[PDB]
């Protein structure tokens, strides 16, 4: 076998976080189990998560993994036979620009919900007597826009705490930025400290190549004998689902066509509307794969 | 390494390979830095003399072996099983065997728990499922042993005599055990082998001791070691009571051996004599010396 | 003697890993003893070894060797009389680009074979509650193609473990790269922790110069009296082997020719086909060396 076939490298599996955002929520907010909308697989942020807005570009966002390790020595062996990873510490840091309430609360370890602006809008934010140990929920979601099929790759940290804050320098040519480091702790309710996830039409394309589940080879359809009504009513339209053999809905990816538009007019989303009584053929195509469904239309 | 293999046979008969070929198959490996494991601890006595202190003798001490093992597995449940089995392989009252195998053969040490083991790290051991146990075992008998050599001599004649071939290949003296059947008058060797511990090294070179006449059913065990009584009758009779201030005083000195004579007389139905000779060493391995 | 002769340097013995790949396998996979196919000496990767894909060019792949040493000094000698290498630790690191399952499993020290993509393809990879000590088998194979005669030089590490993971920086102009460091442990079944090997036609050229075995001086051939049949059947073709005095098959390197193509037609690989009855001469040449065989052909 030649070297290229052995390497079998795919460039499409390289994902560039073209636009990234960090969302913080109070510890009372229900943690985000996934960022994929159940109804249509879009980007769905749970309520309570609020973005920290813009942050510095050159600094970027840095994710840090620290391993505590211990070598195990054997009496009859010169090298260590095993190593134990006692713990894995996850942190992330970035340099926020905006001066909004959640950013300032995170920076000062204080709850500024009771801060009432003065008659002319001025506010004063006092640092607490003793620093307050406050935990938040973090969503670090980035988007790679490729051929109008975005890939949303995200990190979920159900419990983050301000670990350190670097010195900030005031320069008459630069805006004031706050650069905190946030350390992730394990949440008992969800059972993990950090999770990494992927979503989007691009990831739907690339999941089989990445190797999660099984490759798409068969294109099954929702029951292929639906009854629709010409007259307006409950049964004047019917929705069709196009699924793969690996339990993935490929309806957005496939192309809906109707061989007999007079009987059932098919939309892009997969809605067949009864127009004239008889039988119609609905076909959804995706590359080599094709689908077929015979729709009955009644006046 | 393949030049050294360390095994443990527990009080319950479990077999563990701590080091060497096949180590860690039962889940437990041996950690480095084990102490008082190789040489038998001996303290030498010194008494005041004209030029400081004069040598007065030596006393062998019991072994106090402090070592560590590592019990490991991929899942905490099986790790707990392995740790429980390892603990079950030990006891305080009864001893377990610790074998060392090298090109010089296999030598074992009988060891028991001196104190409670010290297991696990500072946190709960189910996290790592790979935890060390600090063992402080002790060898009451501090000499490494090989299987003792047993020789049997059965005769049907009333009077007979035999020559038992005996030799001490170890570096320490050994004490012989005799199993004599009854009835009959036995004469057993008590050769000094040049040992001068009673100021009779040359006088007792060919010394023989006559046991008391044994009545029917009075089979005797004659153990020369100081730990055990010399004469024990299997039926509880006081055989030593008829033996007139006499004893077996001499062990088999290292590097010495010959055909020791055993005589039987007045045996209407013959008799059987068994000689057990221990093989004691001060090290787990050593080249033969002579 | 001049330094040219005394140095006897051979630039051909300098091998540049022009294209390199890293293959990882689960610890249950049978270790690779060699990468040379026993059939034709081509590159053979055992089943179960999967490539990690593209990795960063600038970082490259770095192999680290660490020696733990102890000086032995004598009472009657000022300098240490000896030194002892107690152990050698081997590691290697590199920066993966692709976001595939084996890469992510290595990064997170988790098995993701049971991760089912959601209805729209999204996946979520939670980090393990306790880091898992997982071992893999590594093949680091590189290829230097010179004069269309590649040299495959490879490192076989039957037991590798994630020792440490470098910090990730997310920049809106760069793809996400995962930079692991993998430490090699000694595998008891194969008896070594790291091995280095060479293969390929270029290496076959360079074995004698490198100094392994003996130099090719005699070009022996398979028994020189093969009987072949004009009619199609079992004995209509006969294969010839060209070996050296050092026990190396030089059949691909030599050139097969037939003095009498009418009797036996010889192919490049060394197959003589019976065409007309009689006797034929088959010659395989390599530089100055040559081998000859008289083939008998029967109708």
């Amino acid at each position: 076998t030649d070297f290229y076939t052995i390497k079998d490298a795919q460039a499409d599996l390289a994902i560039a976080p073209l636009n990234l955002t960090v969302l913080l929520a109070p510890y009372s907010t229900t943690p985000a189990t996934t960022l994929e909308s159940p109804t249509d697989g879009s980007l769905a942020i749970p309520p309570g998560y609020k973005s920290v807005g813009h942050f510095e570009k050159q600094a970027g966002l840095t994710l840090g993994n620290e391993f505590d390790s211990k070598d195990i020595e054997a009496y009859g062996e010169p090298e260590p036979i095993r190593t134990i990873i006692n713990k894995r510490t996850t942190t992330f840091d970035f340099a926020m620009y905006q001066n909004q309430r959640n950013v300032l609360e995170l920076i000062w370890t204080q709850d500024f919900s009771n801060i009432q602006p003065s008659e002319f809008g001025g506010i004063v934010l006092e640092a607490p007597k003793v620093p307050k140990n406050i935990y938040y929920r973090a969503i670090l979601v980035g988007m790679d826009d490729r051929n109008d099929r975005p890939i949303w790759l995200y990190w979920l940290m159900p419990k983050v705490k301000l670990d350190k804050l670097d010195n900030q320098t005031l320069n008459d040519d630069n805006v004031i930025e706050y650069k905190p480091t946030l350390k992730a702790f394990r949440d008992d309710v969800v059972g993990y400290s950090v999770a990494q996830g992927f979503a989007g039409p691009g990831w739907r394309d690339l999941v089989a190549t990445a190797g999660f589940g099984e490759a798409l080879t068969a294109l099954t359809i929702t029951p292929g004998s639906p009854t629709v009504t010409v007259a307006t009513g409950a049964s004047h339209t019917a929705q069709l689902l196009v699924e793969g053999d690996n339990g993935i809905n490929y309806t957005p990816d496939v192309v809906f066509t109707s061989s007999a538009p007079d009987k059932a007019s098919v939309s892009a989303a997969g809605l067949v509307t009864g127009v004239a009584a008889g039988s119609a053929t609905i076909t959804a195509t995706k590359g080599a794969l094709t689908a077929t469904a015979t729709v009955t239309v009644t006046a | 390494t393949d030049f050294l293999k360390i095994e443990l046979i527990g009080r319950d008969g479990s077999h563990w390979v701590l080091s060497g070929p096949g180590m860690g198959q039962q889940g437990v490996t041996l950690n480095p830095n084990l102490q008082q494991f190789y040489d038998a601890p001996v303290k030498t006595l010194y008494v005041p003399g004209p030029f400081g202190e004069e040598y007065a003798g030596k006393r062998v001490q019991r072994r106090e072996i402090v070592f560590s093992v590592q019990a490991y597995d991929e899942d905490p449940d099986t790790w707990s099983t392995v740790d429980s089995l390892w603990r079950w392989a030990w006891d305080y009252d009864e001893e377990s065997e610790l074998r060392v195998s090298t090109s010089d053969g296999t030598r074992f040490l009988k060891v028991r728990l001196m104190e409670e083991p010290k297991p696990y790290y500072e946190k709960d051991p189910h996290i790592t499922a790979d935890n060390p146990i600090v063992m402080t075992v002790t060898a009451t008998f501090p000499y490494w042993q090989d299987e003792p050599e047993e020789l049997i001599w059965t005769t049907l004649s009333t009077e007979d005599m035999t020559r038992f071939p005996v030799r001490n290949d170890g570096d320490v003296p050994v004490w012989l055990k005799w199993t004599l059947t009854a009835p009959g008058l036995w004469i057993l060797p008590d050769f000094s082998w040049g040992n001068d511990m009673y100021s009779r090294g040359r006088e007792d070179l060919g010394r023989t001791v006559a046991m008391p006449e044994l009545v029917a059913g009075e089979h005797v065990s004659v153990d020369s070691d100081p730990r055990v009584q010399t004469l024990i009758a299997v039926n509880g009779m006081p055989t030593q009571n008829r033996w007139k201030g006499n004893d077996l005083l001499y062990p088999l000195m290292p590097g010495k051996g010959a055909e020791i004579p055993v005589q039987l007389k007045n045996a209407p139905e013959g008799g059987a004599c068994k000689l057990t000779r221990p093989r004691w060493y001060s090290r787990p391995w050593s080249r033969p010396g002579v």
